[PDB]
């Protein structure tokens, strides 16, 4: 569930938007206080989380949010 | 409430620029279609929601990512 990696838990949210779109999302939360981002994707069958925001990852995690979006809008 | 793509950015600023000291910003991204594209931000008080179609998708994109990235840090 909590897949603490990279390069995993994007491939899974992936397959997880692929099974079904209708019902697939993905909830952002930022913590400026404790300096923490969390994603978090529910699939309404299985939900993912994912905490140590690791700021050198603020780029991978932004692109990831919009390349979700694109394929929401294609 | 369903606010336009060009407050909504201003709105998520002003919202970021809240909970500096205490709360926490969600966003949430979800098909919706009656293609479109709903995204809401909220912190727990004020909630606020808008809907991106593939007319200013590429115009809406390019902001919404700069603002993501500006108002974020962690941990080095």
């Amino acid at each position: 569930a909590q897949y603490q990696t990279w390069e995993e838990f994007s491939r899974a949210a992936e397959k997880l938007y692929l099974a079904d779109p209708m019902k697939a999302r993905v909830v952002l939360k930022y913590r400026h206080s404790d300096g923490s981002l969390c994603i978090k994707v529910t699939d309404d069958l299985v939900c993912l989380v994912y905490r140590t925001d690791q700021a050198q990852d603020v780029k991978k995690i932004e692109k990831f949010h919009s390349q979700l979006m694109r394929l929401m809008v294609a | 409430v369903l606010l336009e793509s060009e407050q909504f950015l201003t709105e998520l600023t002003r919202l970021f620029q809240k909970c500096r000291l205490s709360g926490s910003v969600f966003i949430t991204l979800k098909k919706y279609d009656g293609n479109k594209c709903l995204l809401r931000a909220t912190d727990g008080k004020k909630k606020i929601s808008t809907v991106v179609s593939s007319k200013e998708v590429n115009k809406f994109q390019m902001a919404y990512s700069n603002l993501l990235r500006a108002n974020m840090d962690g941990l080095k």
